[PDB]
Order: structure tokens, then C-alpha cells, then sequence
């Protein structure tokens, strides 16, 4: 047992979700910053 | 040592083997009166769009 | 035990209904910007 | 004659590691409840000048 306690395979299984969930994220919010900057520049 | 893969929003519902709801449904739907009362205050302060305007 | 301690059963009823109030308020939540931008149209 | 030195972890090889030290289901929620408030305030200070509100009258 860890501190989170945890298994291996839980906290790669779980990180998995976690850094998928997250690309998508970035990416979405990648792509708001391309129509702000269409829709308003700026700097 | 193992690897893994997922595919959602079929997986999806495996969040709530790492979110336990009776613990964590409310302060979540909470969190979103906190999100809705936030971005009211910043559309009904502008004058032009609230109901009373004066 | 799961990292949230539910079963596979509670993590798929509970989603169902989540998703299906979900739905209905992320579509009443559609409907109001409709009317919103009747009543006070805005980009 | 003993030691324990860790290994000089290089990332993002051993990036996964970090639940087993952060219990996901005690941490997860308030990790997106802070980047809601984080999205939030930036949120404020663009939509303030109104330049990048999209109301203006
Ligand atoms: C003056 C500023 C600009 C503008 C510029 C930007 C820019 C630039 C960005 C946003 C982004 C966002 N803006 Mg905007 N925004 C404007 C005006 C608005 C108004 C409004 C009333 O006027 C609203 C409601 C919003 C709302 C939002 C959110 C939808 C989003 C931040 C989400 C978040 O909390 O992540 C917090 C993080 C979390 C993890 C919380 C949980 C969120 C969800 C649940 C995560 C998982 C979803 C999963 C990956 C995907 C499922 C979706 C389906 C696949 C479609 N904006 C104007 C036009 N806005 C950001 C964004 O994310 O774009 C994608 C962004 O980059
Ligand atoms: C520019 C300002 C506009 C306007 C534009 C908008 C827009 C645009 C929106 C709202 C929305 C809402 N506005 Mg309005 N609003 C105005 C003025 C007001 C005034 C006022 C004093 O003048 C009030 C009291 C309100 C009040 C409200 C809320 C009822 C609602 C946000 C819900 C929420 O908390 O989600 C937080 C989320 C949660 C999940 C918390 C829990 C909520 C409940 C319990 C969900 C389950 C119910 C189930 C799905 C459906 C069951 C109910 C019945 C079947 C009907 N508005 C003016 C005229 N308002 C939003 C909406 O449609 O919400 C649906 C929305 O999108
Ligand atoms: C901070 C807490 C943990 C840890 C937990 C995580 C988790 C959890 C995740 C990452 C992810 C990332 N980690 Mg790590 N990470 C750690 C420490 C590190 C260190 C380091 C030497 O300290 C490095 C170099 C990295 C590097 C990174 C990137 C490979 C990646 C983020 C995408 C990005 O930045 O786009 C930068 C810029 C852009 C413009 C990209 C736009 C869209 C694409 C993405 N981490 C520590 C130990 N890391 C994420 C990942 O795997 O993403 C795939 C992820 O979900
Ligand atoms: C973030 C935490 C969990 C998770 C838990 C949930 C939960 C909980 C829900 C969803 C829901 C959905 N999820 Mg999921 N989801 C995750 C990660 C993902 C990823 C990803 C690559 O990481 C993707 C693509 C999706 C995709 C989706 C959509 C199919 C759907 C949201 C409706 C929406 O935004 O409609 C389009 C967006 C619009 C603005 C359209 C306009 C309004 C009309 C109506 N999820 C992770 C695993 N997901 C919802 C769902 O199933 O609804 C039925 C839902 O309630
Ligand atoms: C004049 C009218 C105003 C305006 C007035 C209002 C008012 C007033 C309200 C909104 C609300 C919302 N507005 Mg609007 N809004 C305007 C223009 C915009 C713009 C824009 C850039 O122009 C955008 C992007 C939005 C977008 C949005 C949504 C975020 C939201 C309604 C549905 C929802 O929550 O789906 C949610 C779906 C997602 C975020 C996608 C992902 C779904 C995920 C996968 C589901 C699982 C989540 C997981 C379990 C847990 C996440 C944890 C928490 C982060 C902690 N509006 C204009 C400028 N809008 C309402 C609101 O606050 O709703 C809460 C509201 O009360
Ligand atoms: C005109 C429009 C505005 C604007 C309006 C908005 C609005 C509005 C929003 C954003 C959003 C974002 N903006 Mg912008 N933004 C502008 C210009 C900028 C500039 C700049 C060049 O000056 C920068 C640096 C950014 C950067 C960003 C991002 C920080 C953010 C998107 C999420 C992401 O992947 O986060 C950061 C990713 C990382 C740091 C990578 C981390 C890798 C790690 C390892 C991931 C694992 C972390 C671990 C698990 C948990 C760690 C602990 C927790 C952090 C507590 N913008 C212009 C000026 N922007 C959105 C936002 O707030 O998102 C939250 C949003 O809603
Ligand atoms: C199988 C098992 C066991 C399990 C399964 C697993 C799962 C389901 C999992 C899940 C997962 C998830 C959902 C995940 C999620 C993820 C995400 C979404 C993430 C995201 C993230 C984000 C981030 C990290 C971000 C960050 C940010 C930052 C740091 C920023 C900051 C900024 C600033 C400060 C600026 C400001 C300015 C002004 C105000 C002007
Ligand atoms: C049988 C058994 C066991 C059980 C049963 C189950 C049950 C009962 C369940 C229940 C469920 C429920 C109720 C669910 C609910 C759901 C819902 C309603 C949900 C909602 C959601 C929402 C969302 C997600 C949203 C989100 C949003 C966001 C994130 C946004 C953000 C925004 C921003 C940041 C912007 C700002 C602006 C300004 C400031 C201007
Ligand atoms: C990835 C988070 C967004 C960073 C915004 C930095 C300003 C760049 C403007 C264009 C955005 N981008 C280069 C990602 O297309
Ligand atoms: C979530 C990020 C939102 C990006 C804002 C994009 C607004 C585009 C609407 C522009 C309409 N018009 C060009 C006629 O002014
Ligand atoms: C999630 C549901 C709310 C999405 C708001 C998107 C605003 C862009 C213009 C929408 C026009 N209306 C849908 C108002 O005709």
C-alpha cells in the first residue's frame, strides 16, 4: 500500500481518463483562443 | 509494469468508481448555482439585459 | 472496492439518471439563450 | 556503509505515480472545482473590458 492507496494498475487506469479527458480539454480550450483572436485580438 | 486504455463517453460512467456521488453529487451541483450566480451577476449588472432595468 | 467504493451496477444506474437530468437541463439550459437573444440579442 | 538515495525520476515517464500519493476519489473534484474557479476569474478580467464582452448594449 501506498499513501493514496491505490494500486498500480488503479492509478494507471485512472491517469489514463485523466490525461484523455485532459488533451481533449486543452484542446477544446486550444481552439476558443483561435476565435477569440479571430473575434478579438489581442496583445 | 501494466498499461491501459480507455474510450468515452462510453467509459464515462467509470468516473464514479473514483467519485463516490454520495459524497461528492451535491457539492458539485452546488458548484454550478456558484457558476450560474456568477455569470448572472456579470450579464445582470449590465444594465441592458435585466428584467427590472429601472 | 473501486477507488469511489461503488459497484459497476451504482457507477451505471447513478450515470443514467445524471445524464438524464443532465440532458434536460443542458437542453432548458439550450432553450433560455434562445430566448435571451429574442429578448436581447448580443454578438 | 548504507544508504537510500531515490531515483532521479524522469518525467513524463513516471508521471502516473503522483496517485499514489493523490487519492483521486478524495481529489479529483476539488482539482475541477478549482479549475472552474481559476476559468472563472480569468473569465472577469477579459470580461470586463468590454472590448471582448460580447453584450455591449
Ligand atoms: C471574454 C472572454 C471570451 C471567451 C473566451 C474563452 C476562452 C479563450 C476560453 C473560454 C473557455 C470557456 N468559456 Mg468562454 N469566453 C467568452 C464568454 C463566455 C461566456 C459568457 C456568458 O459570455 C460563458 C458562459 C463562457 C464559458 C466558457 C466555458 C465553457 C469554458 C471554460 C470551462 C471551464 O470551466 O473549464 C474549467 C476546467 C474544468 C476541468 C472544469 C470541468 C469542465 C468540463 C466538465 C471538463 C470535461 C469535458 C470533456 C473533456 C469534454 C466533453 C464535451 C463534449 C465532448 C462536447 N465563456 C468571451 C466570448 N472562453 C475556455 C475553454 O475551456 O474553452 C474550451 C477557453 O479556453
Ligand atoms: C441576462 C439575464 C437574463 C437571464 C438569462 C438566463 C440564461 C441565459 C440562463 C438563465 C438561467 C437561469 N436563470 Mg435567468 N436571466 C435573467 C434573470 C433572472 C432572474 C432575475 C431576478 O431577474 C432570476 C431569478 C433568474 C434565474 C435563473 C435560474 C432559474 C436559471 C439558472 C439555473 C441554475 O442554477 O443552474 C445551476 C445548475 C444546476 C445543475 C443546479 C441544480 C438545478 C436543478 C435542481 C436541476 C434539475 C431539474 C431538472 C433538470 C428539471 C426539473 C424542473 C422542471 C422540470 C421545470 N434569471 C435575465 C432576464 N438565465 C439558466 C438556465 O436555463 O438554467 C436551466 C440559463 O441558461
Ligand atoms: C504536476 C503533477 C505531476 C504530473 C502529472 C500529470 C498529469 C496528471 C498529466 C500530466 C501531463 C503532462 N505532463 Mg506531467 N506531472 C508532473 C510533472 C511533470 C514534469 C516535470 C519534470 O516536473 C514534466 C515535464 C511534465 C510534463 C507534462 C506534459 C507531458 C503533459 C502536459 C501537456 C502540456 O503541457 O501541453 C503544453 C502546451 C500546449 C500548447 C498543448 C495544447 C494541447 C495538447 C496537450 N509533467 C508531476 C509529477 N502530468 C498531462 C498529460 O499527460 O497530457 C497528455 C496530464 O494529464
Ligand atoms: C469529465 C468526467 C468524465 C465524463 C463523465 C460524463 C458525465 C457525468 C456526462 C458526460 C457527458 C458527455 N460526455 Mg463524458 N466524461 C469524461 C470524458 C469525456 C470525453 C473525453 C475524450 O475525455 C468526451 C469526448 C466526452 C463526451 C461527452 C459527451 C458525449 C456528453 C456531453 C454532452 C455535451 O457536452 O454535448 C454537446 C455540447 C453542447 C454545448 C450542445 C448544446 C446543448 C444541446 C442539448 N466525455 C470523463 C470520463 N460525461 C454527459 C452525457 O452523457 O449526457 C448525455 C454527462 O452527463
Ligand atoms: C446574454 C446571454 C449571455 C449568457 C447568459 C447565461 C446565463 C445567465 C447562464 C448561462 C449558462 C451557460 N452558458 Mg451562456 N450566455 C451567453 C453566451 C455564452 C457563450 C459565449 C462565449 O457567448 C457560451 C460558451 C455560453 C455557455 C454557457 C454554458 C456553460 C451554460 C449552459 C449549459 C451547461 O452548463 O452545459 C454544461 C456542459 C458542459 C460544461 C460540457 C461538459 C459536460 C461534462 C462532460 C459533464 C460532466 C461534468 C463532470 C461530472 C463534473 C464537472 C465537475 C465540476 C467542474 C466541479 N454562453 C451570453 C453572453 N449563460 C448557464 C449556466 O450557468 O449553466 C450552469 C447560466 O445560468
Ligand atoms: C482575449 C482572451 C484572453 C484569454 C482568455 C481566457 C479565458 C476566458 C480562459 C482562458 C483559459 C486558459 N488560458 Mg487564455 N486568454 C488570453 C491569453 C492567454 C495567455 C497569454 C499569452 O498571455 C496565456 C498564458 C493563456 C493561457 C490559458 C490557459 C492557462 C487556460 C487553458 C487550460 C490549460 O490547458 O491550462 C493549463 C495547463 C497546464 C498548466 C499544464 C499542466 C500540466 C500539468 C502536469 C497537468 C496536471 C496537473 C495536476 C493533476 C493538478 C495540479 C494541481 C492543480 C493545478 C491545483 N491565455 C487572452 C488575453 N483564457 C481558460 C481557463 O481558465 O482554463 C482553466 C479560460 O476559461
Ligand atoms: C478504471 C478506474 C479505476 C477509473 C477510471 C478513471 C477515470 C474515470 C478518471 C477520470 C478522470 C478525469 C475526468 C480527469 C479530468 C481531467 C481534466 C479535465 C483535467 C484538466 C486540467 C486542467 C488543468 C491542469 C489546468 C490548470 C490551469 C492553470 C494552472 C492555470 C492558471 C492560470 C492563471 C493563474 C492565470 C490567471 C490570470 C488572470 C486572473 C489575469
Ligand atoms: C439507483 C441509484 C443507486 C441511484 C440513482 C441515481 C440518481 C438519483 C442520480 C441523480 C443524478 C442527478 C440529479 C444528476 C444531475 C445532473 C446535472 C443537473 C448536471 C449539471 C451539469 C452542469 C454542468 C456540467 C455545467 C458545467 C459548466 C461549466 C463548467 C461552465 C463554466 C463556465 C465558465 C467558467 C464561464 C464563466 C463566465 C463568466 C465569469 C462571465
Ligand atoms: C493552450 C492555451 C492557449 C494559449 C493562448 C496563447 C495565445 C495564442 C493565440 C493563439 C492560440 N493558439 C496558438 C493555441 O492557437
Ligand atoms: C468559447 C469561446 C468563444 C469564442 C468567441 C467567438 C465569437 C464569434 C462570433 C463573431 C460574430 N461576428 C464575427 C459577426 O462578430
Ligand atoms: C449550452 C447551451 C448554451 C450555448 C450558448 C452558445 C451561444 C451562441 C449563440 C446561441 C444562439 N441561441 C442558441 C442563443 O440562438
Amino acid at each position: 500500500n501506498s499513501i493514496s492507496g491505490l494500486t498500480e494498475e488503479q492509478a494507471k487506469e485512472f491517469h489514463e481518463q485523466f490525461k484523455v479527458v485532459f488533451t481533449t480539454f486543452v484542446v477544446l480550450a486550444a481552439a476558443a483562443h483561435f476565435l477569440v483572436f479571430l473575434w478579438r485580438p489581442w496583445f | 509494469y501494466r498499461p491501459s486504455r480507455p474510450s468515452n463517453p462510453r467509459d464515462d460512467w467509470k468516473l464514479w468508481l473514483v467519485v463516490n456521488p454520495g459524497t461528492w453529487l451535491i457539492p458539485l451541483l452546488i458548484t454550478f448555482l456558484a457558476t450560474a450566480l456568477i455569470v448572472h451577476s456579470f450579464v445582470f449588472t449590465h444594465e441592458a439585459y435585466n428584467p427590472l432595468t429601472y
